[PDB]
RNA sequence: CGACGUCGCUUUUUGAUCCUUCGAUGUCGGCUCUUCCUAUCAUUGUGAAGCAGAAUUCACCAAGCGUUGGAUUGUUCACCC
RNA sequence: CCAUCUGUGGGAUUAUGACUGAACGCCUCUAAGUCAGAAUCCCGCCCAGGCGGAACGAUACGGCAGCGCCGCGGAGCCUCGGUUGGCCUCGGAUAGCCGGUCCCCCGCCGGGACCGGGGUCCGGUGCGGAGUGCCCUUCGUCCUGGGAAACGGGGCGCGGCCGGAGAGGCGGCCGCCCCCUCGCCCGUCACGCACCGGCCGUUCGUGGGGAACCUGGCGCUAAACCAUUCGUAGACGACCUGCU
């Protein structure tokens, strides 16, 4: 037969690999289009969700009904302690998409982000980068990183600086950091390169990075909510209360 | 049939001579068949075709061809022909323009086959005649008397299979 | 000193669509490649070469890990210059498209 | 070594056939500038039909469903894959000897590509019929890399064009050198047109 | 554009066909694929070849929509083709080419070494060359 | 049929220059140099001539639907022709009703503003095309002057401006207001 | 729009037939859910009209997205607010 | 939706309307060559991330061990594919290739002087010889003579000047230092009847690929899982966590 009514379909086909998040921090798949039109500027930033709050202000829609008068709305706190850099990569473009080109990591990292590369701190010698901390302190080293930044200056095309968040002042259970690029929109890649470079192992505060009254986008790993059923997954009606093995 | 390179046939041939009188006439008919059966064969189509007269009462009294007159002059040719087209008989003159008479119906039957698709069992020639640029008739033809013509060789290709499948450059298409 | 065999690529079989005949492989000669060049081969010597685990004996030498399935050239087969040979054993139809030396032992020049 | 076809110029089909002769007979063929290949047909007949092949999926599955290709590179490889046997060991095995590539890697860069005459579209295409673009097909039914795989390409053309350059003015020292000492080559200058050389 | 012609006077060399290798006159066009051709004192009869199996050179004679053969030998030997054609390079090269294919094994012996030895003169001179463009240079 | 040749000849102004690398065809003369690459024609161009009198379109071989383009080839290089030595331009009268037209040019050689359109509020900013100089003219009340030297272009952005202001859902046969091409031109006349 | 004529299509009707299962395919309708088709009711873009505007009718590209809440019968079907 | 917030940008065109323009001296949206064009179509944004890839860190004190980097030495296993190389311009087809200037100006002291590439000239070729029917390498050990040679040749010689990015292999030259001036073509003594008595797998890529074992120099001193905790996650696994 033909489906005797038409109602919309139910859930969104367009969400279906729908599963846990093998990420467990907001992965950006994207970043808005590099221009030179700008000098540089940082375009992502980490924060911690912490509940929402109220708010009163009066709106200002010109020729709306509720023009010129006040309303409430519920905004979410995130807080945010400024993030130190501690890290860039460079990016080539091949015809297969993009080539993670080189990195350089700073020549000390604290141990928020040493944290980041163990599991059992206490099982471990946490001995990372202390080889590669001489490749600040030799000068064969420091002409090594000329050749690496020259090379990232004329070949790649695309410039992300690791950045990460600092547990030790925040309140949270958890003291490993969290670790993120940030793509850095601007003038030219020298300038981006450069400038970066100058940029490196220093607080990176928020109000630099983002506007005020701006626009942005959140990207989260959502609540969780176990094994569930299939009334309230793909929200679909419950037979009549009077079925057999199941309603 | 099943043409190959029709070659120009004459026969002649007549009905038995019964009692009642000593010998009828003789008939000469000029056919195009790729071998002397054949144009056996076809004789005694056009002949009960005609006049009513079977081989199984008649014999055929001369087979063979005609080689051709001058076959190192070239002569375009007025062929008086008449098919059948899947909705009735229709008459027709074509032309064509060669050497050999035999060359000159051999085109005309290709090129009926494909330009008009009509096979080679239903095409019967009555006419094949040598004229003249002052009878000669369709542009196609008509535009092969000039006591000087030029055209150049426009797109030229040719075979690079057997010259290797694989080679390192590339063909010139102009001379 | 150099190489004194023609290369040749094992190719396949005479076989008809369905029906595959082992008792007839087909070669093609590296350098012909058309008929009407074949009648130089024709009746050509020409041996499979391999290796494998257990080692054999070589005549004239020591024990060396090669062998050899022997044959020769029957017919020309094709426009395009395949030809047919017959070998000694049935060809182990691992090696289609593997290569073969076709000799220059019977030389009828 | 192994074989390497330039793709510009070429018809589709009159190229998948001989790579796909080749390789089965053991030719290891590579492919390069896959993207300039021709079609025979104007533009929007084969657009056409690549969306009806695009549709051809199922309800959602890839599973159930063909993995199309939208690369330049793999649509030609598809279409060899369809001129070879895809479900026995040799066919297998012949499919992977051979490699598609966009534009063109470094390492055949500095190498020798041949053509294959019998599939050129100047030979095999008349003159006043419709041709359309691999390269055009793919980035209209998605192929994210056409800037980028003409710009580098682009890019080894000037890298390259001082190669050529070199070339030229070895050649013309070769000819002044010859010039300039045949007075002691003439008995080795005799020998070479006597049997039948450099003439 | 183009610049060599078929006229009543062509004169072409076979590339295809049973007598491959020969140069022939065109006499005069039978249609677009097919003209009479012959050469007389290139031993050929005259006989209709396609255009497929011609090719094309640059020497044209005088003769009308039809003629005797007895009048286009005058014709051929007023311009004397047979030097003219055997001057022009394009005969040089098939003529050097079947030497080449006819070149027989101790001839092939002896080329190796003969260009062997001028190869290494070649490199010789071409390196002293190389010395001396530097210098000179920039 | 394959007619064996066709043939077409213009007899060029000496007081214009012409050149040539194959199918491309330059023409350069007093109010500047046109180019026009014909790929795809398949034609033999000559040009032949003391102070190159004569310019010749060879087609060879060709069928009917294939001469059809050598007269076609011909039609082109002489309006480029008469764009090179005098100039093309056209005029457009704005017909209204009850909502005059106001159109005027927003920015000097391009980009004409259009509004009051049978009371629209929607402005047009028609992006004339490149090398057209639109010109509002004033000794008539109502009156588009486009210029150029490619016929192609100017008529193209003639059409153009000319359709980007209709109406819809609207009688076309009692509804007329908008602008028109109506008077095509040259620059200078004989 | 279309009579007297005539050529097709579709298998969303009803027939005609017995090929497949009688050591079994669970056979009406409704409820829930996916998806598909187009010969399009509405919407995006269009031509036409006996089209001034407003409505409305014919036709084109087109299935991406909609196509309801109830009284009466088991109802498919129907009917009505 | 019983309260609250958020839900997006391009390309190619179809219907359709047109530009120029023949076919057919006119006419023409079309036949060559163009434009505008949309809940369609394709991609972008958003979901997952391939017997698919990238960059980077750390890489085992029983120093009384496990290992890595170099230069070889030493066997034994087993896998089995070939049997000189080619280092490279775009591209055009009813056209090209190549030379040099008289000439045009343009970036690297251009413009104030050396410097090619870019144009425009004119010349040789074209069924392409500056041609893949192509080019280079290319053939048992030994005394002496002619010709090139000495601006040479060789050095896992030092080093340098430097370079190479779509998957860095690899590249030249040069300061030197050392060693021969012989090795290449044409001739002159010869030398192990080379050894096979007519006869097959030997004739190089080879120092090839991978596991497992006994030599000298220089360097490394780790992590993972469990157990445990946490609850931002949980059917059990898995995940996020803390632990001198």
């Amino acid at each position: 037969s033909h489906r005797k009514f038409s109602a919309p379909r139910h859930g969104s086909l367009g969400f279906l690999p729908r599963k846990r998040s093998s990420r467990h921090r907001g992965k950006v798949k994207s970043f808005p289009k590099d221009d030179p039109s700008k000098p540089v500027h940082l375009t992502a930033f980490l924060g911690y969700k912490a509940g929402m709050t109220h708010i009163v202000r009066e709106v200002d829609r010109p020729g709306s009904k509720v023009n010129k008068k006040e309303v409430v709305e519920a905004v979410t706190i995130v807080e945010t302690p400024p993030m130190v850099v501690v890290g860039i990569v460079g990016y080539v473009e091949t015809p297969r998409g993009l080539r993670t080109f080189k990195t350089v990591f700073a020549e000390h990292i604290s141990d928020e982000c040493k944290r980041r590369f163990y599991k059992n701190w206490h099982k471990s010698k946490k001995k990372a980068f202390t080889k590669y901390c001489k490749k600040w302190q030799d000068d064969a080293g420091k002409r090594q990183l000329d050749k690496d930044f020259s090379s990232m200056k004329k070949y790649c095309q695309v410039i992300r600086v690791l950045a990460h968040t600092q547990m030790r002042l925040l309140p949270l259970r958890q003291k490993k950091a969290h670790l993120m690029e940030i793509q850095v929109n601007g003038g030219t890649v020298a300038e981006k390169l450069d400038w970066a470079r100058e940029r490196l192992e220093q607080q990176v505060p928020v109000s630099q990075v983002f506007g005020q009254d701006e626009m942005i986008d959140v990207i989260g790993v959502t609540k969780g909510k176990g094994y569930k059923g299939v009334t309230s997954r793909w929200h679909t009606k419950k037979l009549p209360r009077k079925t057999h093995r199941g309603l | 049939k099943a043409s190959g390179t029709l070659r120009e046939y004459k026969v002649v041939g007549r009905c038995l001579p019964t009692p009642k009188c000593h010998t009828p006439p003789l008939y000469r008919m000029r056919i195009f068949a790729p071998n002397h059966v054949v144009a056996k064969s076809r004789f005694w189509y056009f002949v009960s075709q005609l006049k009513k007269m079977k081989k199984s009462s008649g014999e055929i009294v001369y087979c063979g061809q005609v080689f051709e007159k001058s076959p190192l002059r070239v002569k375009n040719f007025g062929i008086w022909l008449r098919y059948d087209s899947r909705s009735g008989t229709h008459n027709m003159y074509r032309e064509y323009r060669d050497l050999t008479t035999a060359g000159a119906v051999t085109q005309c039957y290709r090129d009926m086959g494909a330009r008009h698709r009509a096979r080679a069992h239903s095409i019967q020639i009555m006419k094949v005649e040598e004229i003249a640029a002052s009878k000669c008739r369709r542009p196609a033809v008509k535009q092969f008397h000039d006591s000087k013509i030029k055209f150049p060789l426009p797109h030229r290709v040719l075979r690079r299979q057997h010259k290797p499948r694989f080679t390192t450059k590339r063909p010139n298409t102009f001379f | 000193s150099g190489r004194l065999w023609c290369k040749a690529i094992f190719a396949g079989y005479k076989r008809g669509l369905r029906n595959q005949r082992e008792h007839t492989a087909l070669l093609k000669i590296e350098g012909v490649y058309a008929r009407d060049e074949t009648e130089f081969y024709l009746g050509k010597r020409c041996a499979y070469v391999y290796k494998a685990k257990n080692n054999t004996v070589t005549p004239g030498g020591k024990p060396n890990k090669t062998r050899v399935i022997w044959g020769k050239v029957t017919r020309a087969h094709g426009n395009s210059g395949m030809v047919r040979a017959k070998f000694r054993s049935n060809l182990p139809a691992k090696a289609i498209g593997h290569r073969i030396r076709v000799m220059l032992y019977p030389s009828r020049i | 070594q192994v074989l390497v076809l330039d793709g510009r110029g070429h018809l589709l089909g009159r190229l998948a056939a001989i790579v796909a002769k080749q390789v089965l007979l053991g030719r290891k063929v590579v492919v390069v500038r896959c993207e300039g290949i021709n079609i025979s047909g104007n533009f929007y007949r084969n657009k056409l039909k690549y969306l009806a092949f695009l549709r051809k999926r199922m309800n959602t599955n890839p599973s159930r469903g063909p993995y199309h290709f939208r690369a330049p590179s793999r649509i030609f490889w598809r279409t060899v894959r369809g001129m070879l046997p895809h479900k026995t060991k040799r066919g297998q095995a012949a499919l992977d000897r051979l490699k598609v590539f966009d534009g063109i890697p470094p390492p055949y860069d500095k190498k020798k590509r041949m053509v294959v005459p019998a599939a050129l579209k100047v030979v095999r295409l008349k003159p006043t019929r419709k041709f359309a673009y691999l390269g055009r097909l793919a980035h209209e039914v998605g192929w994210k890399y056409q800037a980028v795989t003409a710009t580098l390409e682009e890019k080894r053309k000037e890298k390259a064009k001082i190669h050529y350059r070199k070339k030229k003015q070895l050649m013309r020292l070769r000819k002044q050198a010859e010039k300039n000492v045949e007075k002691k080559i003439s008995k080795f200058t005799d020998v070479l047109k006597t049997h039948g050389l450099l003439v | 554009v183009f610049r060599r012609f078929v006229e009543v006077g062509r004169v072409a060399y076979v590339s295809f066909g049973p007598h491959a290798g020969k140069l022939v006159a065109i006499v005069d066009v039978i249609d677009q694929n097919r003209a009479l051709v012959d050469g007389p004192c290139t031993r050929v009869r005259r006989q209709a070849m396609p255009f497929k199996c011609m090719q094309l050179t640059d020497f044209i004679l005088k003769f009308p929509h039809s003629a005797r053969q007895k009048y286009v030998r005058k014709a051929w030997e007023k311009a004397d083709i047979n030097t003219k054609w055997a001057a022009t390079r394009w005969a040089k090269k098939i003529e050097a080419r079947e030497r080449k294919a006819k070149m027989t094994d101790f001839d092939r012996y002896k080329v190796m070494k003969a260009k062997k030895m001028r190869n290494r003169i070649i490199k010789n001179e071409v390196k002293k060359l190389q010395r001396a463009a530097l210098l000179k240079a920039s | 049929m394959k007619t064996i040749l066709s043939n077409q000849t213009v007899d060029i102004p000496e007081n214009v220059d012409i050149s040539l690398k194959g199918r491309t065809v330059i023409v350069k003369g007093p109010r500047g140099t046109l180019r026009r690459d014909f790929n795809h024609i398949n034609v033999e161009l000559s040009l032949l001539g003391k102070k190159k009198k004569r310019l010749r379109v060879d087609k060879w071989w060709g069928n009917r639907k294939e001469l059809a383009t050598v007269r076609t080839i011909c039609s082109h290089v002489q309006n480029m022709i008469k764009g090179v030595t005098l100039g093309f331009r056209y005029k457009m009268r704005s017909v209204y009703a009850h909502f005059p037209i106001n159109v005027v040019i927003q920015e000097n050689g391009s980009l004409v503003e259009i509004r009051n359109f049978l009371g629209e509020k929607y402005i047009r900013r028609v992006r004339m095309r490149p090398g057209v100089a639109c010109s509002v003219s004033q000794a008539q009340k109502d009156e588009l002057v486009l210029e150029g030297n490619d016929i192609e272009l100017v008529s193209n952005s003639a059409a153009l401006i000319q359709q980007a202001t209709t109406v819809k859902n609207k009688d076309i046969r009692k509804f007329l207001d908008g602008i028109y091409v109506s008077e095509k031109g040259t620059v200078q006349q004989a």
